[PDB]
Formats: C-alpha cells, structure tokens, sequence
C-alpha cells in the first residue's frame, strides 16, 4: 500500500510569497497524485487533479508538478483565504491512500 | 457485400465491443486487489487496446483471477479478429487472382 | 557562422514585459526544439521550456512560475520568448539553445542579460589608464581603461578590436548609486607600446554604444 | 504485377511512412508530461518499430491519450500490413498449386 | 522529474592531474546523461553526449562514463583552461533537468 509522506507538517509565510507544499510516493507512481484543500470544518475540495491538470473554479496561483515519487503543490502569492490543511492523494495502486497533510500558517 | 466483408465488419463492431465491456470489467475485478494498477477506466481502455493486439509493453495487467479471465477473453476477441481480416484479404485475393487468370 | 544570435541586454520596468529573440542559422530541421535556460548571477541553468517551431507547440518548466511565453517565427527562423511582469527575481541572464530532438543542446546563444529596474539606461564613460611618469617598467608594462558610470550590464571589453586577448583581465563590475563601473587591464612587452598602437573598445548593449579609447603615454 | 503482390508493396511503403510520422508524432505528444520518455526521435523510431510488430519490450511506451492513439494507429497499421503479407503468401501458393493440380 | 545531485560542488586538483566530476541521478537514465562547461561569462559549450561519446573540437583530455545513475566527467591532465563550471544534464525522461554544477580549481 502506497504511503505518501507530507513533510513538514506545518508551512508558515508570510502574506504574498510562494509557497510549496511537499508529497513523497513510497514508490513511483506517474502522476497519479492529487490535491485538496480542507478549510476549518469544511469539507475537502480538489484543487489539482494527475499532479498538475487544473480543476475548474481554483484559482490560477495554484498550480502542481513532479511525476515518479516526489510532487510539490504551490500556491504564488498566498493570502489569508489559503490558511487550511492540504491532503495529497494517490491513485496508481489499490488502495486509494492519503498523505497525512500540511497546514498552511500565514 | 460478399460473406468475408461482412464479418470483417462484424468482428470490428464486435472488437470495440469487447473492448470497452473488459475495460469496465477489469476495472471492476481488480479493485479490492492490494497492489492492482488496473483500476481506472481510460487506462484500463489502453491497456484493453494493448492486450487486443498484443503489443503488450508491461506498464498495465491484471493480478486477479476475475481480472485475467477478462484479459484472455480481450486477447482471444483481437487475435481472432484480426485473423479474420486477413482471411478476408485472402479471399479477395484470391478471387481477383482466379478473375485475371480467366477462371 | 554563429548559429543562434540574442541581444546582448534588455532593460523591463518592475511590472512591464520584453520579448526576447533568438535568430537561428545553420541547418535547419523539422525535428529542431528551441529551448530556453535562465542563469542568475552566480547560480546554475534552469530549464524554463521548449518549443517545436516546425509545429509552434510549446512545453513549459512546470516547478516555477510561469512567466514565460514561447513563439516561433519559421519565415525568419526566430524564436521569441514573451517574459510577462517581471519583478527582480526576474533579472538574469536568458539563453537559448537548439537541441536536434536527440536530447543534447548542441549549440547555445550568447545569452541576453535582463534587468529588471526602475532606473534609467545610461552609457559609460570610458577613461584611460596609463602608468605616471615615475613608474618603472621591466619585460612587460600594464595598461588599462576605466569604464564607469554605465547602468545596466554589460559592457564587453575587448582590445584591439579583439586581436589582443593574451594578457586581458576584466573586473567584475561594482553598483553604486544605480551605476556599475569597472576596468579592464592588459600587459604587453614593454618595448612594443607606444610604438605598437594599443586601444580598448567598449561595447554597451543596453546603450547600443561602442566607444574606443587610445592608450597613450602621458608624455 | 498481380493485385496481392502490389498492395503488399503498397502497405510496405504506407508502413514505412506510419512509422516515421509515428516516431514524430509520439515525441510531439509526449513531452510536457512528466515522466514521459518516448520523447527523442531515434529511440521514438525504434519504439513505433517495437510497436508495428507487436515485439513490444517494454523499454519505451507514451503515456499521454495523443500518444497512445498515435501508438493505436502503428499497430494497427504494423498488423494490418503483416496480415495483408500474409494473404498475398496464400494466394500466391493456392494459385500455384491450381496449376500444379493442372486446375 | 529527475534530479541530478553533482557533488563536491568544488574540485581542487594540481596542474597536470586527473579530475573526475560526478554526476547521480535520482533514479535509473540509461546513458542519457550530456555534460557542459561553462567559463566565467561563457556560454555552457557541449563537452560530452550521452555518457561516454566525443563531441568533435572536443580536447581528448575529455571523457566520460558510468550509466544508470552514477556518472563521471573526466579530464587526463588539467591545464588552466580547464578552469569553469561543469554542469550535467538528463534526457531521458521529460522535462530535461540540470546538475547544480562543480567548478574546477587548479
Ligand atoms: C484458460 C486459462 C485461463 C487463465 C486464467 C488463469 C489465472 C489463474 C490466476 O491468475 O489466479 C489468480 C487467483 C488470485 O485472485 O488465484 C487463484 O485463486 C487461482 C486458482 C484457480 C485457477 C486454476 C488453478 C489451476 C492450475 C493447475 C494447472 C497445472 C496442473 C497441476
Ligand atoms: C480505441 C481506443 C483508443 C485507446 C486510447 C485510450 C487512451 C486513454 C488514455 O490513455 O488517457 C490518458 C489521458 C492522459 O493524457 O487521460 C484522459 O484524458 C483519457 C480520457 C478520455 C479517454 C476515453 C475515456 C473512456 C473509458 C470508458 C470506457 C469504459 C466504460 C465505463
Ligand atoms: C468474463 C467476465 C467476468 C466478469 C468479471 C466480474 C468481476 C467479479 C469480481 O468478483
Ligand atoms: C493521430 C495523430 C495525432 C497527432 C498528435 C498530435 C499531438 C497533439 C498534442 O497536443
Ligand atoms: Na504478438
């Protein structure tokens, strides 16, 4: 079963900086790997779906790369609406999996 | 119209056919299966494609038992289809050799 | 001939855009990519895209913003880059390079220095620098011009349009005050000068200037 | 210059072709998809040649869906032509051993 | 995306020695490996393609080897001319990626 690791756990910026959210495959796996933002008692929402396609509705200073077993998540410019955990998730091999997430601090 | 056009088109009409039922079957025998790559259907359908002709470069198959029977059924549709595209092409072949023979 | 050609500088405003351009000879193939590679000052190449221009299909660097547009000219064998609203971590140096799709850039532009600033374009001053009258020479005398006060990089110092190139150093150049200077120093046997003529030419880019300086004895 | 004879002539040419404008097209689908690596010509020519055969090593394969339908049409182009070699071979043997039964 | 590590980042070599860069790749490339030197305002000039093949107007103290993720630049008998930065780089998987690159000091 794949493990992905979200290291560190915690990101502190500050207002109008890059930001990169780090996910690590236990083993590769294309680009198999997507993106979701949870705000305080929301539920979870897709923000970058195969690593780096967009999703309608996300804001443009979102955007992914990486393939194999490293993937970064980035948001330019973040702003305070950005504050929330950020959960990646795999779906190269059965069982679907989750990383265990990154909180954004501004 | 004659009988070996027919089922030419008829294996194609029934290929596709296979093709797009075992991509949603694999699909569905190899998720709950640990480890199992062949779980979402656009890459399910190429792999359906890849075992139809045979070109089977190794990036997807099934670990199940339900899985590979839904893969030996997908590899028997493409070979025999496209072994009766040739015996089509033989037959007009052969037809249009014994025409300029003047048999 | 040199197969890819870029200009030299290009100054961008904080928040303004520049097109920059890559006019390619030799062979020219179907299979041909464009690429783009940015150098910051003293860091190493990040790929920044590709494009195919036989095609106009462009690929982009996905791990860093983009601020990049790539396009293609085939009736001028061009290749443009379009950087869009640029900030400081913009300036740097752009090359392009060619690759034969088999994987390796076998050939490189000179690269065009961007600056990203708001000050203003200025050409140098080029001064002469020969020893005073109580130095004393041996084998080899040192000389020298003083390029100051230019804003942006670079300047290209060369010496006898070039066919003095044994014995140059050029200096880094220092800012101050929005304005870079330096100096380039050359030593040649001290018998051939001032018998031999010797001349630093200054080429400024930026400026679209080029300007000599005779090196004469101060006699 | 009989029909079979010529239209495996003609599908040797039309093959030859597929697998060049293959080998270009799969590098122009290809890259801008991390990961990908049928992304130089050489090694892409040698891939839709793996390809048209069906001796698929498994060393190179697209990964993008204009890759892959790129990949569809040299198989089916690499079969079809095999098949069509195949039947002319029958032909010419029916043909021959009809004179030989003196038929 | 392939990451190549290229360290020591300095080399300090006597004139006349053998020098070898290193070069490894995060995961396996085959020979896909090309080195460049870059002078003190040079442009990077191609030294060696794919792993181990001559570039013509190339010195012969150049050469190269290694394959799969380990990879060496190698100089017989450094001379002054020698001095620059040495970049590796990968093609064998898209996008192409750099070495962080080792300077060579005599
Ligand atoms: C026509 C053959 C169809 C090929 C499917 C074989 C897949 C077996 C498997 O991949 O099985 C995978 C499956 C895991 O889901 O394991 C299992 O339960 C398999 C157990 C039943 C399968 C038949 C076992 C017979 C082998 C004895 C033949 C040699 C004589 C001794
Ligand atoms: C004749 C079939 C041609 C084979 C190409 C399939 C490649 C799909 C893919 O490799 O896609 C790769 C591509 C990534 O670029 O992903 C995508 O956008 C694919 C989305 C569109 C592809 C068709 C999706 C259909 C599967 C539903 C059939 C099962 C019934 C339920
Ligand atoms: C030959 C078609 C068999 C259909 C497979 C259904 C999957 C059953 C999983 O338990
Ligand atoms: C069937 C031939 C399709 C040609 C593929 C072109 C690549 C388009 C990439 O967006
Ligand atoms: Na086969």
């Amino acid at each position: 079963d794949i493990l992905l690791t979200q290291s560190p756990a915690i990101l502190s910026v500050s207002p109008g900086e890059r930001v990169s959210f780090s996910c690590r495959a236990s083993q590769s796996i294309g680009t198999d790997i997507h993106w979701y933002q949870q705000r305080t008692n929301g539920s979870p929402r897709l923000l970058i779906k195969y690593a780096s396609e967009s999703i309608s509705g996300i804001p443009s200073r979102f955007s992914g790369s990486g393939s194999g077993t490293d993937f970064t998540l980035s948001i330019n410019s973040v702003e305070s609406e950005d504050i929330a955990n950020y959960y990646c998730q795999q779906s190269n091999r059965w069982p679907f999996t989750f990383g265990s997430g990154t909180k954004l601090e501004i | 119209s004659a009988l070996h056009w027919r089922a030419a088109g008829a294996a194609t009409v029934l290929l596709v056919i296979v093709l797009l039922a075992g991509s949603y079957l694999a699909v569905l025998a190899e998720r709950g299966a640990p480890g199992a790559q062949l779980i979402t259907y656009p890459r399910a359908l190429w792999w359906s494609v890849e075992t139809a002709t045979t070109v089977a470069y190794g990036d997807l198959y099934p670990v199940t038992l339900w899985g590979r029977c839904v893969a030996v059924v997908v590899m028997v549709a493409g070979i025999t289809s496209f072994g009766l595209v040739t015996a089509a092409l033989a037959t007009w072949f052969v037809g249009r050799e014994q025409e300029r023979r003047g048999h | 001939q040199v197969q890819l050609q870029q200009p030299g500088a290009e100054l961008v405003k904080p928040g303004a855009s520049v097109k920059l351009s890559c006019k390619a000879s030799g062979y020219t193939f179907t299979s041909d990519w464009i690429h783009w590679v940015k150098q910051r000052p003293g860091h190493g190449l990040e790929w920044i895209g590709e494009i195919i221009p036989s095609y106009g299909r462009a690929n982009y660097n996905e791990k860093i913003q983009k601020k990049a547009t790539l396009t293609a000219d085939k009736s001028s064998s061009t290749a443009f880059m379009q950087l869009s609203s640029l900030t400081s971590e913009d300036s740097a140096v752009y090359y392009c390079a060619r690759e034969r799709g088999d994987g390796y850039f076998a050939v490189w532009g000179a690269g065009t220095t961007v600056t990203v600033s708001s000050a203003k374009t200025t050409p140098p001053s080029v001064y002469p620098l020969a020893p005073g009258s109580a130095a004393q020479t041996n084998s080899m005398v040192t000389l020298g011009c003083l390029v100051k006060g230019y804003f942006p990089e670079p300047v290209t110092v060369t010496w006898n349009s070039g066919s003095l190139s044994s014995g140059v150093h050029t200096f880094p150049a220092v800012l101050q005050s929005d304005l870079y200077t330096l100096s380039s120093s050359v030593t040649v046997p001290s018998s051939s000068w001032p018998s031999e003529t010797v001349t630093c030419n200054v080429a400024h880019p930026a400026s679209s200037t080029k300007v000599d300086k005779k090196i004469v004895p101060r006699d």
